């Protein structure tokens, strides 16, 4: 979609893999603000929000918080406490005609600075004038939107961009999106420190003839303490023996 | 009965948990829904799920912002009334959704008697038998022998 | 009047890259488009750049704009002995009344036998 | 096919009125949302914006040089000419004529950007 009307997608309630922006190189502009992107894939967050759009390069620096411009006060607005990462990669090959795609539009005029996270595609005629413009066009009255000149030959700073801005919240409201978390293998009748759903502890680790409910996951004894455990991966019960320990 | 309704206004101003079974396919939906002045069924969304003889209890609570469900079915020969006896509910789903449910109210298709409780903070003794299985209870403040 | 200050001359080797910059007040390049106009000696200015960073049809897109609070810039990536010329940037001063030139920057490549 | 000719005097005396043409050619003057501006530049110096005529005779000058100068369009012959009055050695420029876009109705659409520039005329203020 155009800069002026950037589209938004809304994630929730599934697991974030962030792995597509480490493996895939073909990045030309990657620049977090607020997060580390490294610590991001063990972080949760209530919601995260997609947006999408596409511009230049000279205007790829303006997607940042603090930045002024065109887009950044016209099309496109973050706060000054924006917490998320921009990505952007050269779209010469898809966003460009032999004669100018013309598809992409921009507003260019604006009573006002868009607040963080506005979407204006309204297509009111600018009065720049003292003579008020009733919907017409002519003296200081221009139509706010305009089109970009994307050609192959442009260059690299009038050559089209498409941009990804991942926006992260994080509410007085349960966490639906955190992240992936690799495993490992399970060793059994070893002393291990062991790791399943957010449950830890030490003990060795057997297999069990333990009937648990399709509901429960974890087993505890007459002390209140962890007996057996439910495997995330493969449904079997395994007991937990705390490491042999005693006196000399 | 196919469904229930939970929110606070049921007008499409607010977001109302919405469960709908129809035949095979259970649906539930937590859209800002514009319900008819009587909702019944004939003969900006943020989640989406799709799949007398028959007693279906449920059990609805928001603990914290999550909205548990729990339920039991089994076979019954009773019209009348509630069978007596004793039966566990398990917890089936768990969704994290954060609104704060005041009022609900039922589905039905028209071309099912149905009771409403109401819990409170009470202390019970849960009987575990060999399996897991919650077979007995005992209300700490029903009366003296239970205490 | 010289409320946008200019650079008299900056020279830079072949295929290399040229910024311009041009000083001003929030009278005129805070509030008010910057256009860009190229003259070559004995003729007369040429519409380089209108509005802060448009390019017009036949110009090369070897020449771009920028803006940024009250300076602007004119970046010319790969510099041609065809580009040897003065460049001068314009805006509409609000306390002046007056569209207000620059004094004019002379593009001098370098390497010229 | 837009272009602009300049025709005046090379000599002016000092004291007395300085007058310049600018006639439009393919064309009509009064067609777009345009501002038609003056704009004189001398030997070696930088450009300066005199003033500029737009609607049906509205005009809007240079202060500093407000009270001496006067520019008209005369739609007939479709040119717009240049008055300046009180001449001194101060005003040798050499003076251009451009067209300043401010509106919808521009082609091409140019905004703020001024489109078309006449070749230039050399007004010398000298009496010799
Ligand atoms: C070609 O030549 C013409 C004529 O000289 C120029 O047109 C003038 O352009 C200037 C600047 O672009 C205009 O000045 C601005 O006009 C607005 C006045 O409108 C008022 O009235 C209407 C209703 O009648 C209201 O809707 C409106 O809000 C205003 O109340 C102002 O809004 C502008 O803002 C100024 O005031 C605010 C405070 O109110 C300040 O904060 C701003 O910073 C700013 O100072 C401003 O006054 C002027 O009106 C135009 N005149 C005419 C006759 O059209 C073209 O600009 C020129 N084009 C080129 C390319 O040179
Ligand atoms: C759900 O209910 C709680 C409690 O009634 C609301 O929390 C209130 O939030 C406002 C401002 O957000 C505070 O001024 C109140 O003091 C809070 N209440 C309490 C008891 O502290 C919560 O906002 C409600 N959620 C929605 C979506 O309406
Ligand atoms: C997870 O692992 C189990 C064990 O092999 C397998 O049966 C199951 O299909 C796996 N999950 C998915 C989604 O394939
Ligand atoms: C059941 O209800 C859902 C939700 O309204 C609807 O989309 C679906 O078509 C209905 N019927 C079946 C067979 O799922
Ligand atoms: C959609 O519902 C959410 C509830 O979390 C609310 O914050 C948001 O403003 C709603 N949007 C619209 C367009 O109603
Ligand atoms: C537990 O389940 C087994 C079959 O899995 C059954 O034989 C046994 O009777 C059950 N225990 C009780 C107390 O019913």
């Amino acid at each position: 979609a155009s800069v002026y009307a950037w589209n938004r997608k809304r994630i929730s309630n599934c697991v974030a893999d962030y792995s597509v922006l480490y493996n895939s190189a073909s990045f030309s502009t990657f620049k977090c603000y607020g997060v580390s992107p490294t610590k991001l894939n063990d972080l949760c967050f209530t919601n995260v929000y997609a947006d999408s759009f596409v511009i230049r390069g000279d205007e790829v620096r303006q997607i940042a918080p603090g930045q002024t411009g065109k887009i950044a006060d016209y099309n496109y607005k973050l706060p000054d406490d924006f917490t998320g990462c921009v990505i952007a990669w050269n779209s010469n090959n898809l966003d460009s005609k032999v004669g100018g795609n013309y598809n992409y539009l921009y507003r260019l005029f604006r009573k006002s600075n868009l607040k963080p996270f506005e979407r204006d595609i309204s297509t009111e005629i600018y009065q720049a004038g003292s003579t008020p413009c009733n919907g017409v066009e002519g003296f200081n009255c221009y139509f706010p939107l305009q089109s970009y000149g994307f050609q192959p030959t442009n260059g690299v700073g009038y050559q089209p961009y498409r941009v990804v801005v991942l926006s992260f919240e994080l509410l007085h409201a349960p966490a639906t999106v955190c992240g992936p978390k690799k495993s490992t293998n399970l060793v059994k009748n070893k002393c291990v420190n062991f790791n399943f759903n957010g449950l830890t502890g030490t003990g060795v680790l057997t297999e069990s003839n333990k009937k648990f409910l399709p509901f429960q996951q974890f087993g505890r004894d007459i002390a209140d303490t962890t007996d057996a455990v439910r495997d995330p991966q493969t449904l079997e019960i395994l007991d937990i023996t705390p490491c042999s320990f005693g006196g000399v | 009965i196919r469904g229930w309704i939970f929110g606070t206004t049921l007008d499409s101003k607010t977001q109302s948990l919405l469960i709908v079974n129809n035949a095979t396919n259970v649906v539930i939906k937590v859209c800002e829904f514009q319900f008819c002045n009587d909702p019944f069924l004939g003969v900006n969304c943020t989640f989406e799920y799709v799949s007398f003889k028959n007693l279906r209890e449920f059990v609805f609570k928001n603990i914290d912002g999550y909205f548990k469900i729990y339920s039991k079915h089994t076979p019954i020969n009773l019209v009348r009334d509630l069978p007596q006896g004793f039966s566990a509910l398990e917890p089936l789903v768990d969704l994290p959704i954060g609104i704060n449910i005041t009022r609900f109210q039922t589905l039905l298709a028209l071309h099912a008697a149905y009771y409403v409780g109401y819990l409170q903070p009470r202390t019970f003794l849960l009987k575990y038998n060999e399996n897991g299985t919650i077979t007995d209870a005992v209300d700490c403040a029903l009366d003296p022998l239970s205490e | 009047q010289s409320a946008l200050t200019q650079p008299p001359s900056v020279s830079e080797a072949p295929r290399q890259r040229v910024t311009i910059s041009c000083s001003g007040s929030s009278s005129n390049i805070g509030n008010n488009a910057v256009n860009w106009y190229q003259q070559f000696p004995g003729k007369a200015p040429k519409l380089l750049i209108y509005y802060d960073d448009l390019l017009p049809s036949g110009v090369s897109d070897r020449f771009s704009g920028s803006k940024s609070g009250t300076s602007a810039s004119l970046a010319i990536s790969g510099v041609q002995s065809e580009d040897e010329a003065d460049y001068y940037c314009a805006a509409w001063d609000d306390s002046l009344n007056v569209v207000v030139f620059g004094g004019g920057t002379k593009l001098t490549v370098l390497g010229q036998p | 096919q837009l272009q602009l000719q300049e025709s005046g005097p090379g000599l002016v005396k000092p004291s007395q009125t300085l007058s310049l043409t600018c006639t439009v050619s393919g064309g009509s003057i009064s067609s777009g949302s345009y501002n038609w501006t003056w704009i004189r530049q001398p030997a070696g110096k930088g450009l300066e914006w005199i003033g500029r005529i737009y609607n049906s005779g509205s005009t809007n000058y240079n202060p500093s040089l407000k009270s001496r100068v006067t520019i008209s369009v005369d739609t007939s012959k479709n040119q717009l000419s240049l008055k300046v009055r009180s001449v001194t050695a101060a005003d040798t420029a050499v003076y251009y004529c451009a067209r300043h876009c401010s509106g919808g109705t521009c082609y091409p659409k140019y905004y703020y950007g001024m489109d078309v520039w006449g070749q230039g005329t050399t007004v010398t203020v000298s009496s010799a």
